């Protein structure tokens, strides 16, 4: 902070690179380097520092910040290429439902079909963590009725002992009936 | 001004509009009219380029696209022989099958029943004159709606009865009429087709016919005015059983 407060930018970057190489487990120095790069230009050194921070096995809060910084820089191919190794590290239910983020920008039909096939071919063939089916039903209700009645009724092989939830059976029935 | 002919020039100015802004259906209807001016321009000359240029606007999410393609299908019906009209209408009618609507806009849903069922109906199974309707073309229209459609129910079930005339088309018409619209809107036509199909397919004085007719209409609202009886009551009294 004392080096960034002054007009020296070469020594500040050399101190930040040494702090990032000596303390790889620290996250405050990486956040300060990301803030200094956002205060600076949009050169490829910021993307290289982000790739070096992501290659050091970061958490989901750093991956979400990198995805937000990529989405706030008008990047479509670079955001989709950097999202392939994010789902392969943390296979969470919040990360599997956020992997199909290209449908919310240009509606990405082939990419949504590939993401649905990857979500059906992933882990959870018997329970699906009670979160992929509701998102698939919402994506089918927002789109046309191609496979909206199939995955809600004929795909009950991955259900857990009651074929629905307690407060989400009549709601799913009303969502499938009136759409 | 000089609409049929003046210099054989200003018709291009009639097709010249531009001024890009927010509009729905105006450039497509005026583009189809410009395709009629192209029909007076020598017909297929410049017409296919206008249909291909106006065929892609953003990604789906418009009812004017399939309306302009269907209008080109009507101009293809004005084209006499149905060979090329059926090939171009078959490919252009098969394009919405992959992707229909609901990309971005003010429409919450896709609503491909109207436009998609209109293009599929113009391609095959018109139930009036044009032929070349395959046995799977009715399932291609029911799959074209992909959920439920009411625009051509009576006529759709009549076409499935023309191509088949069996109990499978009657049960599919009853399910498509029940899931079509709640209450005896299309379900009343499903009841009429259930009695007529019950007599002409399931056999006269059949127990399953009364079981299904009494099962679908069981609770019911009061129909148009009311009928809870005369169909099933008269059918049961005419079945030869004075007890039931």
């Amino acid at each position: 902070e004392m080096e960034m407060k002054n007009r020296q930018v070469n020594h500040a970057r050399n101190i930040w690179d040494r702090a990032i190489t000596t303390l790889p487990r620290v996250n405050q120095f990486w956040y300060k380097y990301t803030y200094m790069e956002e205060m600076l230009g949009n050169v490829a050194g910021a993307r290289q520092v982000f790739e070096r921070w992501m290659e050091w096995q970061p958490e989901e809060q750093a991956w979400h910040s990198y995805i937000n910084f990529e989405l706030r820089y008008k990047e479509v191919d670079r955001a989709r290429t950097i999202y392939e190794r994010f789902v392969l590290v943390h296979p969470d239910v919040k990360n599997w439902i956020k992997y199909a983020r290209f449908e919310e920008k240009h509606a990405y039909f082939a990419h949504a079909r590939k993401v649905y096939e990857r979500a059906v071919e992933f882990f959870g063939d018997e329970h699906m963590d009670e979160h992929l089916y509701v998102a698939f039903a919402k994506f089918e209700e927002n789109q046309k009725e191609f496979e909206r009645v199939r995955v809600i009724y004929k795909y009950a092989l991955d259900r857990i002992s009651k074929q629905d939830a307690q407060e989400l059976f009549k709601n799913y029935t009303i969502f499938e009936k009136k759409f | 001004q000089g609409r049929p002919r003046e210099i054989i020039n200003t018709y291009t100015e009639a097709v010249q509009t531009v001024d890009p802004f927010k509009a729905t259906g105006k450039p497509h209807t005026l583009w189809v009219a410009f395709a009629k001016f192209y029909e007076d321009n020598g017909q297929l000359d410049d017409a296919r380029v206008i249909l291909e240029k106006a065929t892609k606007v953003n990604f789906k999410q418009v009812d004017d696209l399939a309306s302009v393609w269907c209008q080109c299908g009507e101009l293809e019906l004005r084209h006499e022989n149905y060979d090329e009209a059926l090939r171009l209408l078959r490919k252009a009618t098969a394009l919405p099958a992959r992707r229909a609507e609901y990309f971005d806009g003010s429409e919450p849903v896709q609503n491909r029943v109207y436009k998609s069922l209109k293009v599929w109906s113009m391609l095959a199974d018109l139930e009036e004159s044009l032929g070349t309707f395959q046995s799977t073309k009715a399932v291609y229209d029911r799959i074209l709606d992909l959920r439920i459609a009411t625009p051509q129910i009576v006529i759709n079930y009549a076409m499935f009865l023309e191509e088949h005339k069996y109990f499978e088309e009657s049960f599919k018409a009853y399910e498509r009429g029940i899931s079509l619209f709640k209450w005896p809107n299309v379900s009343d036509i499903w009841s009429t087709y259930l009695t007529k199909f019950i007599a002409r397919y399931g056999g006269r004085k059949l127990e399953r016919a009364r079981d299904l007719f009494e099962q679908a209409l069981d609770g019911c609202p009061p129909k148009y005015a009311k009928t809870l009886y005369l169909l099933y009551a008269q059918l049961e009294e005419e079945w030869g059983l004075a007890r039931h």
